[PDB]
């Protein structure tokens, strides 16, 4: 997906039971509303749906939006986007996301988004944490979302600031039960 | 009617005030009229050629003509109004070729005298006609006064009437004070006329060089004034120090007593008179030509490198000549007709470029290859090619004048290189500068195409050349040419049959010497007596000519076996070898250019189909091997019955010729073979070709669609009327009357007749066998009307003219409208088949104006009626009481007025027979009167439907309605009852409750749970909105709901008894067979549709048909899933209804119901959808209809 009535035409002739697709978002500026319903709607073609984020500038509030006809999602990766609380609620609402990378925050962290409301994602497994701007109490509470997923197989918590005694909580958070 | 003359008024009108501009000095141009009284849109019945000859003129817009001596816009040319005839109701060479035939015989009159009296000898026994008469006669006695005779033999000649009653100028100044006379006709420049180097002589448009000479013709409104000079006068010396000859390049850009006298005495000869004789009068042998007599047709001008270049005429053939020519058609007609059309004409000089023309050579190759050159062809079929001349001193003088000689050679196709000078004249045609024609057919045009620099095609323009010919030759008898023309628009494609103008000869035999066309004036007679012309044409035994008509019989087998019309070339199985046969026989040819592997070509791709049903008597009334199983492998691959009407009214009319009836039973046995399917929708609609009435054929599928789609007794009724129909035809046609009579018995049974009997000696051969039909149907929707177009592509007439006794006509059947009167004729028509048939049934329709109608039909008919519908009548009291007075009443169905009878009521409860009532809309507590009247009388009773608007008196009911012993179908509704117990009563003292309509009537349901387990034997529930509960009636009504497997059809209303009745209820009726229709209004909420889901998986269920989910509270992807397992694994279901939750229901994930609507794809056996009550898009209107177009047994999505 560069920068398409065609593959909407392409997916909408025969729908079959496709396993799994992936979607390649690719600096998404121009956004009007017959491609956020065309390109909503071709995303239940398969079974498991592979979103990736790349350097998306109209998605920094449409998150939910265009998603909100997509029940069917699998994994998800964020790459170089802006993104609100909101959306990160949205992130946690859905409960079928089994795998998540995120990459690339310069903003702060709020409260009340993806690391506050974190234990809702039940089927967790692979998790991707790259720059990330935060404090020592969101990665406790952060830590406390971590407390709640007993499921993970895989995490990652590369390149991270201001988190002096915050690996304590999440050591601590991890090291519970043989998980 | 008058329409035509209020049209007239409109489009004559219109045109009136539109286009009255006229030019008439200038409209007197040959060439600019057949240039564009040519490549107009030419959809008239009527000749172009003597219209531009009429006297009027017109462009090429619709018809509208004008003139000069009246000037008016005239158009709509329409029927045997003749335009040259119509001019006049809306206001040196042939003479000398005449009287040279004259014979011996017509001397009591002087050929003088006829001479000087405008008569024209046609070259036969003593037979005149004048120039512009065309009637050829002979009759001589004495004392015939010539011109009086002309104005004595016939009426029909208006030309009786319309014709009875310089050298001291040599300088500019003085050519240019010549020049100062000019005509008025001519909007060319005139100074530059002058500066042409010309001086005026003093006629209409010549003009006089003095340099050279240069005078000469082709001059026009808007032609160049040096061009004509320039390139017709190369040589003209003021212009060659003018324009030399550089300067003639553009214009070159743009366009000796032995050979004297020779010429002389060849120009002598090819003026031949006996040279105009045709057999294409062959045995009728009318006294006339074929050019002055006949029409002509025109020329598909075709470039060498696949451009259609123009369609030309005959004069523009003239304009700019081909030096090597080849042209297509065939051979015996028009090809010959244009070489001796040109030779003969040639003998005339009319055009502007003719008597300059210099020697033609008219040649048919066909007969010879006689190694040798002009003295063997010249010395043999004509006089001879002198021999003081030598045959190369003759080629000698071809080759010293060849700038002007016309050549007219025909059928290289039946020659090879065995001609010496012929063949290497052909194959080096630059050395001699001539111009040379040629016929050949289109198998051998790559031989020609060599030596060619354009093609021209030959062909018929069935417009107006088939009502031209039929016009006058047979203007003796013009009803059947008004048959003609009125068949021309019934039959929209006429011209896809006429497809050769000079193979017509079998319609001429056909009118003059088989008289049978006039009284069965259809197209198989016409081209049945075209085949048998092709039998009398090339009369020879049981050669390849006979099985090259059964074996291009076959090769029609192919052509519609697979659809396959332009062939392969590659299974000459069929019929293979000796092509000359078939090119010859002319059945077939191939493809002109390059292909891989080239195509063959038809004459005719519908004349193909009767080709084919020469085949099909050939595979029908034969050797009885494999053959009759080849035409019976065939004839049982177009088994469907909806395909029937047009495939087999076309191509089996094609078969209800060659009645030989040997196998005629098992072809009208494929006929009742044809038994009530679905498939045969799309088995014709599949298919690509239909033949004569094509759109029209695409409109009848939409509405026998639409016939399938109201009512499956009327669209199998219409099929029975055009299957008993078809075959009635083909049954008395092929007089297997008395072969095939008891299984036309079995062809009779079952199915209900409307009553149409005009082709009463089709069938009165034996009406009392043929009159036990299940039912007899007349009606006064828009079905009836289409039958008047179906006749119109009388009931008493054919009814009594088919008996004049009748006996023991079977039970009737009545609609009416409310657009009815009430003439008496049709009355009498009523008298007479109510007095002929058993019974009546009768159906009062909204029929205003029936009162007055309904008087004389009761008081002409006797008392034996049995059916009455009372459809929103006036309810007067003497019409009732009329109705009332007669016995032997069966049924009277009465739901419409809120006004009560009252007098029919209390006195309809006297007599006996009743069976059938209705109560809707009334309003009763006290009516009930005289009810127990009626409570001595009837125990039969088959149809009970009551409506009250509040309680009634129900103890009579409960005695009486507790009588019966013969219970049926029921409907109750609507009052406010509040009585349980009687009605507990009634319908616990009772036995057979198995068809029970209960919808919607104010009542508390606790005693169904009583009475429901009383009687286990019933079909038929229908309940509307009631009280419901989830544990009372859900437990209560599970166990008598569950001890009631006998049940089909289902109405459960309006409960908050919730997903546990689904658990039991949708238990048991998924576990009971025999059920057909399912109904769950405002009821089932998701867990009940899993309930439904995770029932309609395992199955059970396979007799269900028809089913309603109108009502839920949410659809989404839950209904997906719900209607994925429910709306998948079951494949007999039918009916669905999603709707009415109006507002807003887009919650419904659209890419997930496209997928609902490939699940929906899955289920092959339904018919109706209803997907209400949320938007579209472009997108599911794209899915739903592709999806919709994988299987296409369903039709009925509704948005």
């Amino acid at each position: 997906f560069y920068e398409p009535p065609r593959a909407v035409s392409l997916f909408f002739n025969w729908k079959q039971e496709f396993k799994t697709l992936e979607v390649t978002l690719r600096d998404i500026n121009k956004l009007n509303k017959q491609d956020i319903k065309y390109l909503g709607k071709i995303f239940s073609s398969a079974t498991n749906l592979r979103l990736h984020i790349k350097r998306c500038a109209a998605m920094a509030g449409r998150l939910s939006s265009v998603l909100r006809t997509c029940k069917n999602m699998h994994t998800l990766m964020v790459e170089a986007s802006p993104l609100t609380t909101d959306d990160e609620q949205y992130i946690t609402s859905v409960t079928g996301l089994q795998n998540l990378s995120i990459h690339r925050l310069h903003t702060q962290q709020l409260p009340g988004g993806l690391i506050d409301s974190l234990g809702n994602l039940k089927n967790l497994e692979r998790l991707i944490l790259d720059d990330i701007r935060m404090n020592e109490e969101d990665a406790k509470n952060l830590a406390e979302g971590l407390r709640s997923l007993k499921k993970m197989r895989l995490l990652h918590l590369t390149h991270l600031s201001d988190i002096g005694e915050g690996m304590d909580y999440i050591v601590k958070s991890l090291s519970e039960e043989s998980c | 009617a008058f329409q035509v003359a209020k049209s007239q008024e409109e489009e004559e009108h219109k045109e009136r005030m539109k286009m009255k501009k006229g030019f008439n000095s200038q409209m007197r141009s040959e060439a600019k009229r057949l240039k564009t009284f040519e490549t107009y849109d030419t959809f008239r019945s009527w000749t172009p050629q003597e219209m531009a000859a009429a006297g009027f003129y017109h462009t090429g817009v619709k018809l509208g003509v004008q003139c000069f001596c009246c000037s008016l816009i005239l158009f709509g040319n329409s029927l045997r109004k003749l335009p040259i005839e119509r001019h006049k109701k809306l206001r040196e060479e042939a003479r000398l070729e005449s009287f040279e035939d004259w014979p011996f015989y017509a001397h009591g009159t002087s050929p003088r005298v006829l001479s000087a009296a405008g008569f024209v000898f046609t070259g036969k026994r003593d037979t005149v006609q004048c120039f512009s008469c065309g009637g050829s006669l002979g009759n001589w006695e004495e004392g015939d006064d010539p011109w009086k005779e002309h104005a004595k033999w016939f009426p029909k000649c208006e030309f009786l009437q319309s014709k009875k009653s310089d050298s001291v100028f040599a300088n500019e100044e003085l050519r240019m004070d010549m020049f100062k006379d000019w005509p008025q006709e001519s909007p060319v420049g005139v100074e530059a006329l002058v500066r042409a180097g010309f001086f005026y002589t003093g006629k209409k448009d010549i003009v006089r060089c003095f340099s050279c000479g240069g005078c000469l013709e082709k001059w026009a409104e808007g032609d160049d004034p040096m061009e004509d000079h320039i390139k017709f006068f190369p040589e003209c010396v003021f212009l060659q120090t003018l324009k030399s000859s550089a300067e003639v390049i553009p214009t070159l850009q743009s366009q000796f007593q032995e050979a004297r006298s020779l010429s002389e005495q060849l120009r002598d000869n090819y003026t031949k008179a006996t040279f105009r004789h045709m057999n294409l009068p062959e045995v009728c042998s009318s006294l006339g030509t074929d050019h002055l007599l006949s029409c002509d047709v025109s020329i598909i001008s075709k470039h060498i490198s696949q451009p259609v270049q123009e369609a030309l005429t005959i004069p523009e053939v003239f304009s700019n000549l081909n030096s090597v020519m080849c042209v297509e058609g065939e051979t015996g007609s028009g090809k010959t007709t244009f070489l001796k059309r040109i030779a003969f004409l040639w003998a005339s000089g009319c055009c502007p470029l003719l008597y300059r023309f210099q020697l033609v050579f008219y040649l048919s190759l066909s007969s010879i290859t006689p190694d040798q050159g002009l003295a063997n062809i010249i010395c043999a079929q004509l006089l001879g090619a002198g021999g003081c001349i030598s045959e190369v001193c003759l080629s000698s003088s071809i080759q010293q004048l060849q700038h002007q000689v016309l050549f007219l050679l025909d059928d290289y196709s039946g020659l090879a290189s065995l001609p010496q000078a012929l063949h290497t004249l052909i194959t080096k045609n630059y050395l001699s500068r001539t111009c040379l024609l040629i016929a050949v057919h289109t198998n051998r045009v790559r031989d020609i195409r060599l030596y060619l620099g354009t093609s021209l095609e030959i062909q018929e323009f069935p417009f107006y050349n088939t009502v031209s010919v039929l016009r006058k030759f047979f203007s003796h008898d013009i009803i059947c040419v008004e048959k003609l023309i009125i068949y021309f628009i019934d039959n929209k494609d006429l011209q896809g049959v006429y497809k050769t103008p000079l193979f017509v000869a079998a319609v001429c035999t056909d009118w003059i010497q088989n008289a049978s066309a006039q009284d069965k004036f259809q197209d198989v007679t016409l081209f049945q007596s075209y085949m048998q012309y092709l039998s009398l044409k090339y009369k020879a035994t049981a050669e390849p000519l006979q099985a090259t008509v059964s074996s291009c019989g076959q090769l029609a087998l192919t052509g519609l076996f697979s659809s396959c019309f332009e062939f392969n070339s590659d299974d000459l199985a069929e019929a293979g070898v000796d092509e000359d046969e078939k090119l010859t026989t002319l059945l077939m040819s191939k493809f002109t250019a390059q292909r891989l592997r080239p195509v063959y070509r038809f004459l005719g791709p519908l004349f193909q189909e009767f080709l084919a049903a020469v085949r099909l008597t050939e595979l029908l009334s034969s050797d009885r091997q494999e053959d009759q199983d080849l035409g019976l492998y065939y004839l049982r691959q177009i088994d469907s019955p909806l395909k029937a009407i047009n495939s087999f009214n076309i191509f089996l009319y094609y078969v209800s010729s060659h009645s030989s009836s040997k196998a005629a039973p098992t072809v009208v046995s494929h006929l009742l073979q044809l038994v009530d399917e679905k498939e045969s929708l799309e088995n014709m609609s599949e298919n690509e070709d239909y033949m004569k009435l094509h759109p029209q054929t695409f409109l009848w599928f939409q509405f026998v669609r639409g016939l399938w789609l109201v009512s499956p007794e009327s669209s199998s009724s219409f099929v029975s009327e055009h299957l008993l129909r078809l075959a009635l035809i083909f049954a008395y046609e092929s007089n297997t009357v008395a072969e095939c009579s008891p299984f036309i018995l079995q062809f009779l049974r079952g199915k209900t007749l409307a009553l149409r009997v005009l082709n009463l000696q089709y069938f009165r051969d034996h009406p009392e066998s043929l009159l036990l039909l299940r039912s007899l149907k007349v009606s006064i929707f828009a079905q009836d009307e289409e039958i008047i177009k179906n006749y119109e592509n009388d009931i008493s007439e054919g009814y009594w003219k088919l008996s004049p006794k009748p006996c023991k006509i079977p039970k009737l059947e009545v609609q009416v409208n409310n657009t009815d009167a009430a003439d008496q004729a049709l009355l009498q028509v009523l008298m007479e088949v109510f007095s002929a048939s058993q019974s009546i049934e009768f159906r009062l329709f909204n029929s205003s104006g029936f009162l007055e109608s309904i008087c004389p039909a009761l008081e002409l008919s006797k008392a034996s009626v049995t059916k009455c519908s009372m459809s929103r009548l006036e309810l007067s009291r003497a019409e009732q009481e009329l109705l009332l007075t007669l016995p032997a009443l069966q049924s009277l169905e009465v739901s419409e007025t809120n006004q009560l009878p009252e007098q029919l009521f209390h006195n309809l409860h006297k007599f006996l027979g009743l069976k059938e009532l209705c109560v809707r809309l009334d309003g009763k507590p006290d009516v009930l009167s005289v009810l127990p009247g009626e409570f001595p009388n009837l125990h039969h009773m088959e149809k009970l439907s009551i409506r009250t608007s509040t309680e009634s008196d129900l103890s009579k009911l409960v005695k009486f309605i507790q009588n019966f012993p013969n219970l049926h179908v029921f409907h109750l509704k609507c009052d406010f009852l509040s009585n349980c117990e009687s009605l507990m009563a009634v319908l616990a003292s009772c036995k057979k409750l198995r068809e029970i309509e209960f919808s919607g009537r104010c009542f508390e349901a606790m005693t169904f749970v009583n009475i429901l387990p009383n009687f286990v034997s019933l079909k038929i529930l229908n309940l509307k909105d009631q009280q419901f509960p989830d544990k009372e009636t859900s437990e209560k009504f599970a166990q008598a709901l569950g001890s009631l497997r006998n049940l089909e059809e289902l109405l459960v209303p309006t409960g908050d008894g919730i997903h546990q009745v689904a658990k039991l209820i949708v238990r048991q009726c998924l576990q009971l067979p025999c059920l057909r229709v399912l109904t769950f209004h405002d009821i089932l909420d998701d867990d009940s549709v899993i309930e439904i889901a995770r029932a309609a998986t395992s199955g059970g269920f396979q007799k269900l048909e028809n089913l309603d989910i109108s009502m839920n509270h949410k659809i989404t992807e839950e209904g997906y899933r719900n209607f994925f397992q429910a709306l998948d694994n079951l494949p007999n279901l039918q009916e669905l209804n999603i709707c009415r939750n109006i507002p807003g229901r887009i919650q419904v994930q659209a890419t997930t119901v496209k997928a609902l609507g490939q699940c929906v794809s899955r289920l092959p056996s339904l018919i109706r959808l209803h997907m209400l009550s949320w938007l579209l898009d472009e997108e599911d209107m794209k899915v739903i209809n592709d999806v919709k177009e994988r299987h296409p047994q369903s039709k009925r999505l509704i948005i």
